[PDB]
RNA sequence: UAAGGUGAUAUGAACCGUUAUAACCGGCGAUUUCCGAAUGGGGAAACCCAGUGUGUUUCGACACACUAUCAUUAACUGAAUCCAUAGGUUAAUGAGGCGAACCGGGGGAACUGAAACAUCUAAGUACCCCGAGGAAAAGAAAUCAACCGAGAUUCCCCCAGUAGCGGCGAGCGAACGGGGAGCAGCCCAGAGCCUGAAUCAGUGUGUGUGUUAGUGGAAGCGUCUGGAAAGGCGCGCGAUACAGGGUGACAGCCCCGUACACAAAAAUGCACAUGCUGUGAGCUCGAUGAGUAGGGCGGGACACGUGGUAUCCUGUCUGAAUAUGGGGGGACCAUCCUCCAAGGCUAAAUACUCCUGACUGACCGAUAGUGAACCAGUACCGUGAGGGAAAGGCGAAAAGAAC
RNA sequence: AGGACCGAACCGACUAAUGUUGAAAAAUUAGCGGAUGACUUGUGGCUGGGGGUGAAAGGCCAAUCAAACCGGGAGAUAGCU
RNA sequence: CGAAGGUGUGCUGUGAGGCAUGCUGGAGGUAUCAGAAGUGCGAAUGCUGACAUAAGUAACGAUAAAGCGGGUGAAAAGCCCGCUCGCCGGAAGACCAAGGGUUCCUGUCCAACGUUAAUCGGGGCAGGGUGAGUCGACCCCUAAGGCGAGGCCGAAAGGCGU
RNA sequence: UACGGUGCUGAAGCAACAAAUGCCCUGCUUCCAGGAAAAGCCUCUAAGCAUCAGGUAACAUCAAAUCGUACCCCAAACCGA
């Protein structure tokens, strides 16, 4: 029976924030945060294939959160998750950025 | 301790020193336990006194039926 | 209880106005009711990241909904709903004594 | 001095923790003395 | 497809607004609201769309 | 059903809709992660791990389905021992958990009262435990009555706080009989004649109604005061509707409704009417409930504390008659009268309220009324079971105060 | 070798002062006893209320113990205030 | 052309009270007679809330005391920079477990919280921040002990255990 | 230089003596109170296999998943309001 994998949206946006960029400058390794059940495995593929970027190996975080907006009693969790790919320097991308 | 056939087992009652008491007894039978059955091999069972008596009155075999619809 | 769907020439039976038609109206089942019959001033305060002051305070979704008479061609008044045999079917669109749509 | 109480989250569920729970008779009950009878939102860890 | 349109053949090629149609949604997903231009209709019409598809299926074939 | 919409704090944004297919309401269906009886093993609930299949496969392998225990049956196996059982495997069936009161069953306190306290009381109550249903339970005389007779069970009124029971103290406390609610009686203990008609269980359908959205539904002005008219005054109209609520104050005629009349693709409660399946019926001749009835001993239940105590039940030991036989008629005996135990089924009046709708109250109106009108069983407190608050009001409308 | 000796860690608490609405619901300061042993300590487990545990004081069983805490019978009873 | 309630005044009754009325208030209130009651508090070391008193008194948590020059700022004894000074150093240093659960870093703001001030913080609001084939948990293994097919017991619940 | 710090460059880099409660030491000696278990690991065969599969070694390559990781940690993040 068809494995049931998003094939496709495993993932989302990429994260960004100073640790982003700076850290494309160590191997073009670029963050973006993936779902939950992610599972390396699961994104090596997910980013060189359809997106085209032939990377290897990963590393993957987690994170929680818990804030408070309204005055009291009101607050929460949150959770999400990290990823880091790689992208060797010979397979590249014809990257995706700017300024 | 329930007595496979005329099944019977711990009423309670109480007791009485005839001058002052009430407390509660219990009660529980007979336990004991033979047959052996002329039409195959010797089942057993923990039958009452009472109880074994019955069946040896006009069961003894007769009365393993019973128990087939437990 | 809606009464009006594009257009409703209406009048003021009470709210500072005598018989002042008007436009809009946009009366419903959970929503407002704004026409010209009334309107006010004060506008908000507004700090620049940008002037999100356009400046102009008048109505915006002033008060008054239902309980107002819409048009009629004479007078005032002329409670409409009445229903009419197929012609849509949506809605009894009609109106009291004679006349039916504006 | 030592108070009477000290930590461990590991020590604890095995007292009380629906496994803790459920798996006594009158514990299934604990629940529902909560749950059932009253509406706590979540009663049952550390 | 659409409503009824949805109901014709019986491949779920159809059913791929996934590869290739949905990349788009991919792009304008930074929070931080990026992309204010003119009719920057970034709601969902295709996830909701998905289903539908999803369904019929059944019809079909089961249930 | 529709001119308006994408629930709320929640606007903003981006959209969807408008003289026959947005949104919303109702029916049926689809999807329904994970934990939880939890059911593949495990387990500090929401997680760890596995066996057998499956497709794809860019053919790496992965996602999904099934694999809990127990019982009825069936199929296959198969020990000690010839057989034969035991035991193993499989398949289909069903059960398991959760629940407000009410119901039946197993077990069962003390405070307290007796102005102490052991009989007795509280009380078979509180509590624990099993089990079932929309009701349970009970139920068609081995009943009661007195020589006339009544006639299953059930619940209400009364007999009566009587008879009686009782350290005859505390207290407990009937029934006969009478008035009502409501009423059905039948099967097996067995063989023929006929033979699928009575009648039951479940499905099929057809009418008629109930429900789960709805449709229509009446009739106001002018003037004065006012910030605002429903208010004062004057002149009209509806009324099977003048319930109630809303509307810048107090409105039958402004809004929603109100009487009243109408409505369903479908989904179904329930009536009937009959088809199908299972069921059996009517009659002739037969039978006609034994470790039982009684009894000794010990306890319990009867209003009844063993009494002079009947009747019921049974832990222990016994043990009969089979119909001019057997039970009862409150120790017992004779007579007379009454009824047939040791198999079973059965609607109604009766009990309750988690919940749904409608409608009411000489019921409360914010330390009142639910603990909780308000993001309350929340915050907090405690290892835990458990405990457990406080907290409503601008205004008619934000016109929430540009400057 | 040793329930051996002096003595830090560690374990314990004999004395005095201070504190006594404390820094603290038992401590601080200066002394004090044991310190290879019936020693001392981490983690987890087992004993349940008339019951447990006790080198024994009615001691300890979550700041509670001549019968724990929580909920219930319950508005116990109160010839007393 | 101002209900109730709130605060004054006058008259009145034997009294509990009644009436009228000025002010505030922004909607309701109820002769008369009859009726039903959660019908009248100063006390119960009464319940709940609010506010006094002591009193601007005690106290500001180890007696390891700090001085100065700049900076910032509305303001600096306390914050940043600097030089001195003193204190701990089998620690008053460093690392981890247990437990905690964002307290970490940056920017900001100073109401409340810091026993004072606060530009400062473990405070508020934002963001950012924990990257494993070799460390740990999962995972193999079993201890104490737990659970336990069937099974043995036991009114039920349930106890024991291969 | 932002005042914290940054880019570049960069010498010597040895010997002698002195130690441990750390390591050889799951040792050696000795004593009485005579000091877990199971798996991995090595090995031996059973049923079964029976030119096969497997076993050992060398190297080539692929795989090693999933959670935790911040900070306090004799303390202002834990137990004591
Ligand atoms: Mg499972
Ligand atoms: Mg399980
Ligand atoms: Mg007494
Ligand atoms: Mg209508
Ligand atoms: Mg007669
Ligand atoms: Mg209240
Ligand atoms: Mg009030
Ligand atoms: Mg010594
Ligand atoms: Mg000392
Ligand atoms: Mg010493
Ligand atoms: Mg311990
Ligand atoms: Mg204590
Ligand atoms: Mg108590
Ligand atoms: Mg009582
Ligand atoms: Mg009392
Ligand atoms: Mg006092
Ligand atoms: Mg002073
Ligand atoms: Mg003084
Ligand atoms: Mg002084
Ligand atoms: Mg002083
Ligand atoms: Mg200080
Ligand atoms: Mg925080
Ligand atoms: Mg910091
Ligand atoms: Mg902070
Ligand atoms: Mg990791
Ligand atoms: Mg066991
Ligand atoms: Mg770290
Ligand atoms: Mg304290």
């Amino acid at each position: 029976m068809i494995r049931e994998e998003r094939l496709l949206k495993v993932l989302r946006a990429p994260h960004v924030s100073e640790k982003a960029s700076t850290a494309m400058e160590k191997s073009n390794t670029i963050v973006l945060k993936v779902a939950k059940d992610a599972t390396k495995a699961e994104i090596k593929a997910a980013v060189q294939k359809l997106f085209e970027v032939e990377v290897e190996v990963v590393n993957t975080l987690v994170v929680k959160g818990k804030v408070k907006r309204h005055g009291q009693r009101i607050g929460r969790r949150s959770d999400w998750k990290k990823a880091y790919v790689t992208l060797k320097e010979g397979q590249n991308l014809d990257f995706v950025g700017g300024a | 301790m329930k007595k496979d056939i005329h099944p019977k087992y711990e009423e309670i009652t109480a007791s009485c020193s005839c001058g002052n008491v009430m407390k509660i007894r219990s009660t529980v039978g007979h336990d004991l336990n033979l047959d052996v059955c002329s039409k195959c091999h010797p089942f057993f069972t923990g039958k009452q006194r009472d109880v074994a008596t019955g069946g040896r009155v006009d069961r003894f075999n007769k009365r393993f039926n019973i128990p087939g619809s437990k | 209880a809606a009464k009006i769907r594009r257009d409703d020439e209406v009048i003021v039976l009470t709210g500072k106005d005598k018989g002042k038609r008007g436009k809009v109206k946009n009366v419903l089942s959970s929503g407002k009711v704004i026409v010209e019959g009334i309107n006010l001033v004060k506008k908000h305060q507004k700090p620049v990241p940008a002037l999100n002051q356009p400046g102009g305070i008048v109505e915006k979704e002033a008060a008054i909904q239902v309980s107002n008479v819409a048009i009629f061609n004479a007078a005032t008044g002329k409670a409409d709903r009445v229903g009419f045999r197929f012609e849509d079917g949506k809605k009894v669109r009609f109106f009291k004594s004679n006349s039916e749509t504006i | 001095m030592k108070r009477t109480f000290q930590p461990s989250v590991l020590k604890r569920n095995r007292s009380h923790g629906f496994r803790a729970r459920m798996a006594t008779k009158n514990g299934r009950q604990v629940l529902a003395r909560r749950r059932a009878k009253g509406r706590a939102r979540l009663t049952v860890s550390k | 497809m659409k409503a009824k349109e949805l109901r014709e053949k019986s491949v779920e090629e159809l059913n791929t607004e996934l590869l290739n149609l949905l990349r788009e949604q991919f792009n304008l997903r930074m929070q931080a609201a990026s992309g204010q231009l003119q009719q920057s209709h970034l709601l969902k019409q295709v996830r909701r769309d998905v289903a539908r598809v999803k369904t019929l299926l059944n019809e079909k074939a089961g249930a």
